[PDB]
RNA sequence: GGACGCGACCGAAAUGGUGAAGGACGGGUCCAGUGCGAAACACGCACUGUUGAGUAGAGUGUGAGCUCCGUAACUGGUCGCGUC
């Protein structure tokens, strides 16, 4: 029933704007606090803003006072946050959360969206290049052989991976994306095999990059000696 | 004065069945207006307690929390294999609101080595001016692992860069990816690259290599 | 002694005006807190406050009681006088 949708994320320049939606369904917002909250990758939550009922008072996070601005359209059922002056460190994933019923859950936030990602960078779209890691020429470290595929060089995230169109799934690592000083992301995915297998198995890596048109299979084979 | 909520620890190893607690002090009085949060990888945080110490409709009752003055506990009677997540308490008595830095809460196993490996670049990124060397640590516990790349025996810094798996929800161990970035021309100046490993599970550290071209 | 009558003085329900008293006269005065209304603030209600807290105003109460100055029903008292 109880559902939260936020949209509008992206990626937009260092002192641009970007406005979020939060789609409301199955209660009406009209009759509960909504709430911001953010989360940068691999930090924890931090609350940004939010809109009381009845009054419409809007209270606002030290680091986005000023830049940001909360608002809620009840003929839509949404609430919004409007971003302005936006720095890197906005970068976030962006939650919308609906405070519940005072009698029912005090202050706590019962309901929260899946979240939208906003990325704050003067780098532009960018489609990854996908290299192979090919298996030793070697035999073995544990009794298996490794090989993988780097997806090197693109922006903004996100990318998925995956191994024979989704069959292959055991021993399969895909590695959290890094930020390199370039302001481009890169990973890698990695399985494990057996060494028996490398020359009559056939393991290509699937990536997508949505936001580039870049969707590339890689075929990782062993090359020589 | 911003009210600080200072949550400790920062992560805890359990096995399934303990019984763990977690802590956020206030730096001033909040009431009880705490409120704390499951988190999981990828997805939003769910509440499990509101108001210091009421259970949210449908949270199972080994979650309790308790107030102290201006300390905060969350207590998991009982650990259980879908508890393992992050947790986060929140102070809503006045705005700003704040939340506590989190507790991860990770499956305790036992120690794993890890199986290394080390991947050249492709002959496909050389083409391009960079290359990209990646040693791999696989499946390995507890997770600090010490990775040092060596070229021509000389000890790399700076120019190397790591990423760690979430913990596996079938073996319980992590993996390690890490990768040095040098420019083609310093590549090609070089002829030895080493990665070498450090883990609880290994007597001694581990140097997987290969030499530039060949094989 | 008494009945009737007149007058004066006293008393006096009521009442006009007056001016001091601050939480031990109260309030729809004011402040803080807690709960409730789909509700953290603002709005409403309820509860709670150990110098809650300025005595007539932070009051647009012709508030109650009281101080002081009057008026006064009277179907209360006392004294004098008249008649018997
Ligand atoms: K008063
Ligand atoms: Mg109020």
């Amino acid at each position: 029933e109880v559902q939260l949708v936020e949209s509008g994320g992206g990626l937009v320049q260092p002192g641009g704007s970007l406005r979020l939606s939060c789609a409301a369904s199955g209660f009406y917002i009209s009759y509960s606090s909504i709430h911001w909250v953010r989360q940068a990758p691999g930090k924890g939550l931090e609350w940004v803003a939010s809109i009381s009922p009845y009054s419409g008072s809007t209270y606002y996070a030290d680091s986005v006072k000023g830049r940001f601005t909360i608002s809620a359209d009840t003929s839509k059922n949404t609430a919004y946050l409007q971003m302005n002056s936006l720095r890197a460190e906005d970068t976030a994933v962006y939650y919308c959360a609906r405070q519940g019923y005072r009698r029912r859950s005090g202050r706590g936030f019962d309901y929260w969206g899946q979240g939208t990602l906003v990325t704050v960078s003067s780098a532009s779209t960018k489609g990854p290049s996908v290299f192979p890691l090919a298996p030793s020429s070697k035999s073995t470290s544990g009794g298996t052989a490794a090989l993988g595929c780097l997806v090197k060089d693109y922006f903004p995230e996100p990318v998925t991976v995956s191994w024979n169109s989704g069959a292959l799934t055991s021993g399969v690592h895909t590695f959290p994306a890094v930020l390199q000083s370039s302001g481009l992301y890169s990973l890698s995915s990695v399985v494990t095999v057996p060494s028996s297998s490398l020359g009559t198995q056939t393991y290509i890596c699937n990536v997508n990059h949505k936001p580039s048109n870049t969707k590339v299979d890689k075929k990782v084979e062993p090359k020589s000696c | 004065s911003d009210i600080q909520m200072t949550q400790s620890p920062s992560s805890l190893s359990a096995s399934v069945g303990d019984r763990v607690t977690i802590t956020c002090r206030a730096s001033q009085s909040v009431s009880s207006a705490v409120a704390w949060y499951q988190q999981k990888p990828g997805k939003a945080p769910k509440l499990l307690i509101y108001s210091a110490s009421s259970l949210y409709s449908g949270v199972p009752s080994r979650f309790s929390g308790s107030r102290s003055g201006t300390d905060f506990t969350l207590t998991i009677s009982s650990l259980q294999p879908e508890d393992f997540a992050t947790y986060y308490c929140q102070q809503s008595y006045s705005f700003p609101s704040t939340f506590g830095q989190g507790t991860k809460v990770e499956i305790k196993r036992t120690v794993a080595a890890p199986s290394v490996f080390i991947f050249p670049p492709s002959d496909e990124q050389l083409k391009s001016g960079t290359a990209s060397v990646v040693c791999l640590l696989n499946n390995f516990y507890p997770r600090e692992a010490k990775v040092q790349w060596k070229v021509d025996n000389a000890l790399q810094s700076g120019n190397s860069q790591e990423s760690v798996t979430e913990q596996d929800s079938k073996d319980s161990t992590y993996s390690l990816s890490s990768t040095l970035t040098l420019s083609k021309a310093d590549y090609e100046k070089h002829k030895v690259y080493a990665c070498e490993v450090t883990h609880q599970g290994l007597s001694s550290p581990v140097t997987k290599s290969f030499n530039r071209g060949e094989c």
